């Protein structure tokens, strides 16, 4: 089964509690790596690529039968240098960093057999959990932070088969790992079933954020998606009076150098 | 976890006796281990040594040429293949590992993990 | 248990709070020396790492674990590096390690090629040849095995009898770190004006009980002015409101 | 910091010697002394030690009783009167400054050192 690449939006999604500083009733202008609205989401399904990290990743997934349960983080995953392995066994979830030689086609399936990776090293830390249409969407928000791992997401019940529904929701710290390595590639680590996600990234934005009165953020504004935005952000409200702001400055960009000396 | 040894006995000047240990887990297979004797009025003292993964063996001047040590390591047995025995060969045996590599999860790799005693009489 | 000297064991403290007031502090310690660092510092500052390496050592040997020193130990059984941040501590264990007619489980090597690299640590057991004739096999011809036993005795001199010793190595990497002292915490004081100092944000001010919520990851909040206006108590998931001192 | 070297001589068995080796160097500040055993045919053998700013004395059981082991802060000297000089206990007996000794209880012979004693033979005649 050989699939096409495919694309949606991103809408409202990508928004997060930039830090853990209470709120009430106010917008507040703050400038961090968001998911841009509306930006272009890659849509994967079958499929477990290996993708760049960049800046920061935006995850998220729709699924009812369990099947995404992990990831694998770092800069080559070859066992040269030290990588960040986040899985859900389905009975305990277990975080470690190690020089791991991974398999070249990862996966889980039941659990009755965990690939991964083949050999392991001398791992920094380990962590484990205690025990333990689509119907649940999970999003995350992965950031490598001055050696710091931080992880922020929210479970949202959703029924919807084709695509991310539409909607706005800020996602809520989870962890903050003392990780301490450089991440350029991930992959996702998927179970095999037996007896649909999503990827965007991260852009440095400026984003004006409305907290309600219990400090939960309800709405908010991209400042750079549109010459209204710009207006909003500018005036640090959601509603603009009939009139004319001035909101930025056109500049036209160089695109060549000349270099001239005489002969 | 543990080692246990076997094996030992009396025999006549000129006889042999196999010797022989084993251990539980993770004890000889990757690690060195070898013997040890101490006669009832001396000091324990070095017999052999032989290399789990490396295969070869050692011996004291008492003992090269005269007898052998060897090992399985399908079954992480040692063995001694004691001969041409004398009256001053008289003493317990011993078998002793040897402390290993750095092993990352929950392990005793670095301790020695003696045996209980081995008693082999020449008379 | 405890591993010979030879084949020392090194346990890798990392992502906790290491409690060292109290080592300092308790009694039955034969020596306790800081390189680089002081009971007066530790328990405070935060490193990436700290290992432990634990050897069972004859007492007049105890000397040679230490930067600068070199002898039998130092050379070919545990080199310590002279550029050595970290605490050497030691303690008797004649009434532990001792066995009536010699306890000669632990094993040190006194026949070396080359000195031992600092940290560095060998298991081998070949023979050493003394740089006269092949060996093919030790044979009393200077060819000698490496390994020798300790005979610790129930009674012996103190410098003969067994020591336990523990070295504390600290090691900071690039890595966030990991590993730091525990934290001291007052009685909370309310409708005074206190300085106060919750987890890493300062003021003084009127602390009070609010009637505000905050989200369970949210630890402060903050005024249309971004003036610190609630925090959350560290130990009591409350919100305390901050009121300016008159 | 110096060494020094004082006493020693023969005596007859039953007998006794006074021994001692003066504290040199400007930077001696009541560090911890004793007094070291050596014989040709000897282990090297530790005779007492005292800290200098607590007056905490450790003595080896051969010692023990035997001889005194003492220290003047003032005249920064160290002494040792060997009262009742056996034949077994000849040797020769040097001066050492100790670097630490007691740290805990059931101890107190000395760890570490650094500059030994020159010469000093004490001998016995039959
Ligand atoms: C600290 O322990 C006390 C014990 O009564 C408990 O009430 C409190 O919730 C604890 N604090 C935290 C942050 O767990």
């Amino acid at each position: 089964t050989q699939l096409p690449p495919a694309y949606t939006n991103s809408f409202t999604r990508g928004v997060y509690y930039p830090d853990k500083v209470f709120r009430s009733s106010v917008l507040h202008s703050t400038q961090d790596l968001f998911l841009p609205f509306f930006s272009n989401v890659t849509w994967f399904h079958f499929d477990n690529p290996v993708l760049p990290f960049n800046d920061g990743v935006y995850f998220a997934s729709t699924e009812k039968s369990n099947i995404i349960r992990g990831w694998i983080f770092g800069t080559t995953l070859d066992s040269k240098t030290q990588s960040l392995l986040i899985v859900n066994n389905a009975t305990n979830v277990v975080i470690k960093v190690c020089e791991f030689q991974f398999c070249n086609d990862p996966f889980l399936g039941v659990e009755s057999e965990f690939r991964v990776y083949s050999s392991a090293n001398n791992c920094t830390f380990e962590y484990v959990s205690q025990p333990f249409n689509f119907k649940n969407l999970r999003e995350f928000v992965f950031k490598n932070i001055d050696g710091y791992f931080k992880i922020y997401s929210k479970h949202t019940p959703i029924n919807l088969v084709r695509d991310l529904p539409q909607g706005f929701s800020a996602l809520e710290p989870l962890v903050d790992l003392p990780i301490g390595i450089n991440i350029t590639r991930f992959q996702t680590l998927l179970a095999l079933h037996r007896s649909a996600y999503y990827v965007g990234y991260l852009q440095p934005r400026t984003f004006l954020l409305k907290y309600n009165e219990n400090g939960t953020i309800t709405d908010a504004v991209d400042c750079a998606l549109d010459p209204l935005s710009e207006t909003k952000c500018t005036l640090k409200s959601f509603t603009v009076e009939k009139g004319i702001y001035q909101t930025s400055n056109f500049r036209v960009q160089p695109t060549e150098s000349i270099v001239r000396f005489p002969n | 976890v543990q080692l246990q040894e076997s094996g030992g006995g009396l025999v006549q000047p000129g006889g042999s006796l196999r010797l022989s240990c084993a251990a539980s887990g993770f004890t000889f297979s990757s690690y060195a281990m070898g013997w040890y004797r101490q006669a009832p009025g001396k000091e324990r003292e070095w017999v052999c040594a032989i290399s789990g993964s490396g295969g070869s063996t050692y011996y004291a001047d008492s003992v090269k040429g005269r007898f052998t040590c060897s090992r399985d390591n399908s079954k992480n047995t040692l063995y001694l293949q004691m001969n041409s025995l004398k009256p001053e060969d008289t003493a317990v045996y011993y078998c002793a590992r040897y402390g290993g590599p750095y092993d990352p999860t929950d392990s005793t790799y670095a301790f020695d993990y003696w045996g209980q005693g081995t008693q082999v009489t020449v008379s | 248990r405890f591993a010979s000297v030879y084949a020392w064991n090194r346990k890798r403290i990392s992502n906790c709070v290491a409690d060292y007031s109290v080592l300092y502090n308790s009694a039955s310690f034969s020596t306790f020396k800081c390189y680089g660092v002081s009971p007066t510092k530790l328990n405070d500052l935060c490193f990436t790492n700290v290992y432990a390496d634990s050897f069972v050592i004859r007492g007049d040997e105890v000397r040679q674990i230490a930067p600068g020193q070199t002898g039998k130990i130092a050379d070919y059984n545990y080199k310590l590096p002279d550029d050595f941040t970290g605490c050497v501590i030691a303690w008797n264990s004649n009434n532990l390690d001792s066995k009536v007619g010699g306890n000669y489980n632990y094993l040190y090597r006194l026949f070396r090629k080359s000195n031992l690299k600092p940290f560095e640590r060998d298991i081998s057991t070949e023979i050493y040849q003394a740089g006269s004739t092949p060996c093919n096999g030790v044979e009393g011809f200077n060819c000698y095995f490496p390994l020798q036993s300790y005979g610790f005795q129930p009674t012996n001199g103190v410098g003969y009898q067994p020591y336990r010793v523990v070295v504390l190595s600290f090691e900071l990497l690039h890595a966030p770190a990991t590993v730091c002292g525990p934290k001291k915490s007052t009685n909370l004081v309310k409708n005074k004006c206190v300085n106060f100092n919750f987890n890493g944000l300062t003021g003084t001010g009127v602390l009070t009980e609010s009637n505000k919520k905050f989200l369970p990851f949210q630890q402060f909040g903050r005024d249309i002015a971004d003036t610190t206006d609630a925090v959350r108590d560290p130990q009591t998931l409350e919100i305390l409101d901050i009121t300016p001192c008159s």
